[PDB]
Formats: structure tokens, C-alpha cells, sequence
């Protein structure tokens, strides 16, 4: 599934992040739309042997088990295949979990690159949460 | 001529998977960086200059693949890399 | 019996300075870090644990010897030595 | 020269290290006494064949030239040398460029284990600036 800009931003607003860890929702929105476009069954490998699934690309060697990533570390200790739902709640816990160790959203690439430092909040206007 | 040769272990029996990818960047630069991949060590050997070759080690993140090493930071999505330090923006080939 | 190895190439021909330290930490930890030292690369292998031991690369910092891996950061400083991830004080012996 | 510890807060007040980058004069004159110790003169070998020198320990691999480092930068482009004055001038400007290249604070392992979160303020109170 696609989420909708819109769509994804009250799926999220319900789950908690907007403020979450001082992060407002617009963060999150914005990580989604570059990490994934919004689609929910999104994968890329990279060169380290892991692989990045959902909506918010969690990776293969950190944070979830796919079986086939090497030195898999499992933090979210979830089967990778569990994060391609067209339901985020397995997505937005885990990272939760990231940024809530400390990891902030400084994690994600397509955040840091793309959102950081951004008109985040544009993100979820016009959405009326 | 000559030619000689410093060798470092990886630790553990896990197998080992090497492979050289060719990049070119924003700025014009164009290299060869060499990816290493043994059980919990992962690295990248990153010619950040052309004076400066350095061996990059994975360092945890949410996506992507991000090494670490001096000042620099180079972390890989797919064919796509940017390398942060002195981000330049990267694409395999 | 049977022992395999596989090895990374160190780049450059600049001198390779290895040491090998013992260190006791805090949690009553004990263990021996690898040290080398070649040109522009410096690296630690270093036990985190009792079955991983990561290749750390020393990162820029304004103080000590600062080397980072995986979700671990080994801060040095003379003798003395600080592990962050899941921080932690060690000294030598 | 030992600093004294109002003495060297109102040195590095004259320089303008309060709030210099956005860190309160406490936090510099922290970083000193847990890095030093106010010793202008001490100096640390470390392992990966640097020696930290001055005031505020600063790097021989990252920089300032000692001529006996491996790997070199000398970002601050300065012989090691010249930081063991009982004038901190130079060591103030090289640590100035050092936090003002987001290096942060957090680069000084001193300050990261022995100054971060604690009361900072504390470091430049009595002292009458």
C-alpha cells in the first residue's frame, strides 16, 4: 500500500509522534516521503548486505532479522518481513525505538539529507489533523 | 619495482564478502571504493581525496548503510551514496 | 586442529605501528585491544563482548583517541579508556 | 603556568567564550579542568600514536603538528609548540574553530565524561567577572 501524504500524516498523529522526543509530526511525514515515497512495501539493499523495508526503511543489520543479512544485530528484535504491512504500527514502533535510544532522527538518511534543517511542518499542511 | 603490502585480520570464522564499486560524484570526482563484509564488521575503503584512502566502519543507523572513519562520514542507500566531511552526493558507475 | 583468516589490505606504504593492550573496566570486564597505526588509518579491534569484537576507525575529536563501530564508541585518553553503547570506564591492565 | 580557576574563567571571558557557539563560559573552563587540570604545560600520549597538548588537550592527529604523529592534519595549522604558552590565546582560537566546525563540545572527551549535564555555571561562580 501508498499511503497518502495526508493519510499517512493522521496515521501517525494517532500513534503519537507528533512531539515525540521533541520531534514535531512534519519529521516524520518527511522522512517516509524520501526514505519511501510513502509505499508500504518498499526494499533496498545496500552495499554493508542489508536490506531496507516499510515505509521507513528499517534496516536488515541493525533492527530487524530478514535471514539473510550478516552480523544481524535484531534491536527491534522483529522479522523484517513483519514491517511490510499496509498497517505502520510494527514501522512506528520500532522507530520509536530507534530515536528513542538516543539515535535521534539523525538515523535516517533520507532525513538527514532531505528534512533536516527543512520547512518540516509543510508536511502536514492542508492535512487538518 | 616494489611494492609492499600491510595486512590486517578480521576477527571471527564468518565468511567474507568483497566487492569494489566504481562511484562518481557531484564534484566531478570519480573512484573505487572496496566493501568488506565479515559477520559483525562491515567496512568501506574510501579513497576520500587523492592522497587519502580510509577504512570505514559501519556504524549503526536506521537506513542505509553508514560507515565512519576521520572526519568523514560516507553512508550508502541502494546505488546512491553521499559523503559528509571536509554532503557530496554519489551514484554508482 | 583447523583455523582460517581472512585479511584486509591497509592502505598506503606508510610505517604500521601495532600494539596489543590488556584493560580491565568497570563490570569487572577483562580484555586485550589491538592497536594500529598507519598513515592517515588508525584502527582498534576491540572485544565489545564476549562473542563480537569489532574494527573500530579512529574518528576526529579535539581530545584523546576516539574510535568508532557498529553502536560503539571506544574513547582513549593516555591509560585510561571509556566504551559507549549498549558508558563504560577502563584502564590498563 | 597552573591556572587558577577564576583566574583562567576570566582569561577565556576576555576572549569571548561565553556562550561562544551557544556554550556558556562554565562549560570551556570545565573542559580545561577535567582536560588539564588548568596545567597549561600538560600533555598525553595516546593510542593511536597522538599526543594532546595544553590548557585544553588539544590533538596531534587532528590539529595541531607535533612532527611525530602518524596521518598528520594539523587542522588548526599550528605546531603543537606553540599551545603550551601560559597565554591560552592560541589554545582559545584553535578551540574555537574546533566547536565552531560542529565539532561541538562533545569533541573533548573530558568534557563529554565530566562536564555534560552536570552544573556547568558552578565552574565560573565566586569568581566576580
Amino acid at each position: 500500500k501508498v499511503f497518502g501524504r495526508c493519510e499517512l500524516a493522521a496515521a501517525m498523529k494517532r500513534h503519537g509522534l507528533d512531539n515525540y522526543r521533541g520531534y514535531s509530526l512534519g519529521n516524520w511525514v518527511c522522512a517516509a516521503k524520501f526514505e519511501s515515497n510513502f509505499n508500504t512495501q518498499a526494499t533496498n539493499r545496500n552495499t554493508d548486505g542489508s536490506t531496507d523495508y516499510g515505509i521507513l526503511q528499517i534496516n536488515s543489520r541493525w533492527w530487524c532479522n530478514d535471514g539473510r543479512t550478516p552480523g544481524s544485530r535484531n534491536l527491534c528484535n522483529i522479522p523484517c518481513s513483519a514491517l511490510l504491512s499496509s498497517d505502520i504500527t510494527a514501522s512506528v514502533n520500532c522507530a520509536k525505538k530507534i530515536v528513542s535510544d538516543g539515535n535521534g532522527m539523525n538515523a535516517w538518511v533520507a532525513w538527514r539529507n532531505r528534512c533536516k534543517g527543512t520547512d518540516v511542518q509543510a508536511w502536514i499542511r492542508g492535512c487538518r489533523l | 619495482k616494489q611494492a609492499q603490502v600491510d595486512y590486517l585480520a578480521l576477527p571471527g570464522d564468518a565468511k567474507l564478502d568483497t566487492r569494489s564499486v566504481d562511484y562518481k560524484c557531484e564534484n566531478g570526482r570519480k573512484f573505487t571504493v572496496q566493501y568488506l563484509n565479515k559477520g559483525d564488521n562491515s567496512l568501506a575503503v574510501v579513497p576520500v581525496s587523492d592522497n587519502s584512502t580510509l577504512v570505514f566502519s559501519n556504524v549503526i543507523s536506521a537506513s542505509g548503510a553508514k560507515y565512519a572513519a576521520g572526519q568523514y562520514i560516507w553512508w550508502t542507500k541502494g546505488e546512491e551514496a553521499t559523503l559528509y566531511g571536509d554532503g557530496v552526493a554519489c551514484k554508482e558507475r
